[PDB]
């Protein structure tokens, strides 16, 4: 799961 | 001492709205209690890290205040028959008589009860349905971990008659824009309201007709009021910094896909049954169709193809099934518009109502009131 | 080519669900469910200490058997759209196609699956509604703690055309008598069936009829349950059930008739202040009872209820959850309360001066009181 | 709570 910031 | 009489419906409604904002704990002698005040109507007050006040009409025989168990009182009032309720304070106990029922409840020291804050000036008011819909829309994406308090709030930006609500857990961003009736200028302010309290106040019986927010005028500190139907709750604003979410939204998408919300939700629920610990569901976008896949050969493999209105180059992207269904449910529309740039960049979910419409080249992001931006997972 | 068939989603998901209800969360094969195509239809089988078999209609392209995950299959079939379901066994995997959806499920060796027990000879049959209502009636009073396995079962006594069902947790006794069609007559036997499994098989309202299998002139070590194309067998408990016919009082010193729903809601309301939900106190006087609960530290609750009362006034306390359990299990509008003393049990049955006799009713809920 | 047996 990637991150927005 | 305090003696009053009122109908069961109003009493249980006030005690219910106040009790919906009270989290829990037994003793905790003062903080777990609720305050009943006869004056000239009846006021029901509670405080945890947010306050709740409900003013209702009642016949006050003698005025005063008393402190009783909040959970116990809410249970009694919820389970009482519909009859006039007679509350009379006798010494250190409270006598509650409704119809054939008689309760003797012990009391907690009133002297130890804190003074509740006064709500600030009225900033504006909006219909209760719009408030519940918007707060339920943006609240789903807020962070649940107090370790990062910047993510645990809802960003409330007010420019004149327009209000913007944003919240993000770092994995998804929900932004909702709406119009309300402002009593200020030209009201320009931005605050961070704790998401849990705003969501609880929204999901409750606050109205009535319209909901009034109290800041109140020109920014403001330190609290936000919520008022209506004789019910007032105030939350302390978060002093943390909300990330800039207007920059995180993509301007143009490389591929766009419009689908049916319910069909897609049921498809995600069906394919996610074989997912590993519910990890991820894969979406393979082709012309006219997307292919949902999940799971491995050890547990099982699920595959379903759905009809899509697609534009742009085919791309394969994976999401968290719970996050995607959260967005699709929060859209509250019949159809969903998916923005896509790459498989590592976020996807834009926007509501599409029932009917609507470059070719190869890129497509702009349409302006909609609500937007759900979701980050993908590695393939 | 191995098993291939096509059938509707509703029947498949309901059968797989009914079989999967009896699958606990010892071996990987024990967690699987068996699908068998035959010229008659499709069979769904499962076995742990209790067996479940469901026969449904299907179009069999090719026959055979296969073994798949029971919980997973019930989840898939429950969550599928309502469309014809196409199941085709390919090698070591199963291809399930329903509408636009396609599933590939791995399989387990069918040879390693145990052989299901054969149901004994049919002892008799009774309507499904009567079976479900009776087992739901008596099952509520059985013990839920395996520490005392003698209390965890339902006693099934069959004398000819009459059947008696009893269960007790030591604090309450529920007995239900009913009539059924027995083949053949003069059969007298008594066994102890585990309450949980019998309650699951009852909770089995088809409609039409349910058939119980013991075997006529001696009883087997298993109990079969059959109907609506569904067959389940449970292993009987070898423990000893206490004698419940002696515990029932012949006559009562005081009797009180009340309304079940009003009394149940009253108990729910008064029990909110009870200490750890301990007890609810009932003060019986002429024409009225007073429900009270709780102590001064938490709170005191008081409610007066209209009663049809006969005999000397008496004060008795019960467990609120047990009393409401009995009142709910009565399945009647009004309740008949037998009372002797305040330390002796009370007789609950569905609905001048000296002692009064106990009327004969099919169901009876005997509840022990609490101290004061 | 008393016992039946």
């Amino acid at each position: 799961q990637a991150d927005l910031f | 001492d305090l003696t009053f009489r009122l109908l069961r419906e109003s009493f249980a409604d006030a005690v219910s709205w106040v009790a919906k904002n009270l989290p829990a704990r037994p003793a905790v002698p003062v903080l777990s209690g609720v305050l009943l005040t006869g004056s000239d109507g009846l006021t029901i007050s509670g405080f945890d890290y947010e306050v709740s006040e409900a003013q209702v009409g009642a016949e006050i025989v003698s005025p005063g205040s008393v402190l009783v168990s909040g959970r116990l009182l809410s249970d009694i009032t919820r389970a009482l028959p519909n009859k006039p309720v007679d509350v009379h304070v006798e010494g250190n106990r409270v006598a509650l008589t409704c119809g054939n029922a008689r309760f003797s409840l012990p009391t907690m020291p009133v002297e130890d009860y804190p003074t509740l804050p006064t709500l600030p000036e009225e900033t504006g008011l909006l219909p209760a349905e719009l408030f519940a819909e918007a707060i339920s829309q943006v609240a789903i994406a807020a962070g649940r971990d107090d370790t990062l308090p910047m993510l645990t709030g809802i960003r409330v930006e007010i420019l004149g008659e327009t209000v913007v609500l944003a919240a993000t857990d770092r994995f998804r961003l929900a932004v909702r824009e709406l119009k309300w009736s402002a009593s200020s200028p030209d009201i320009e302010a931005a605050v961070l309201v704790p998401a849990k309290t705003l969501a609880e106040a929204a999901k409750a019986g606050i109205g009535g007709s319209d909901v009034r927010l109290s800041l109140g005028t020109g920014g403001k500190d330190g609290l936000l009021g919520i008022s209506g139907n004789g019910k007032r709750s105030t939350t302390r604003l978060l002093d943390a910094e909300f990330p800039k979410f207007r920059q995180l939204l993509p301007t143009e998408h490389t591929a766009v896909a419009t689908m049916d919300v319910a069909e897609l939700i049921e498809a995600i629920k069906l394919v996610a049954l074989v997912a590993d610990r519910g990890a991820q569901v894969r979406m393979e976008f082709a012309d006219g169709s997307v292919r949902l896949s999940a799971g491995a050969d050890d547990v099982g493999r699920a595959e379903e193809d759905l009809v899509v209105d697609y534009a742009g180059e085919p791309l394969t992207i994976a999401f968290n099934p719970t996050y995607l269904t959260d967005g699709l449910s929060s859209l509250r529309s019949e159809r969903v518009s998916f923005g896509f740039t790459t498989a590592g960049k976020p996807a834009l979910l926007r509501p599409v109502s029932g009917d609507d419409r470059n070719g190869n080249g890129p497509f702009p992001a349409v302006s909609t009131d609500y937007v759900y931006l979701l980050m993908p997972v590695r393939l």
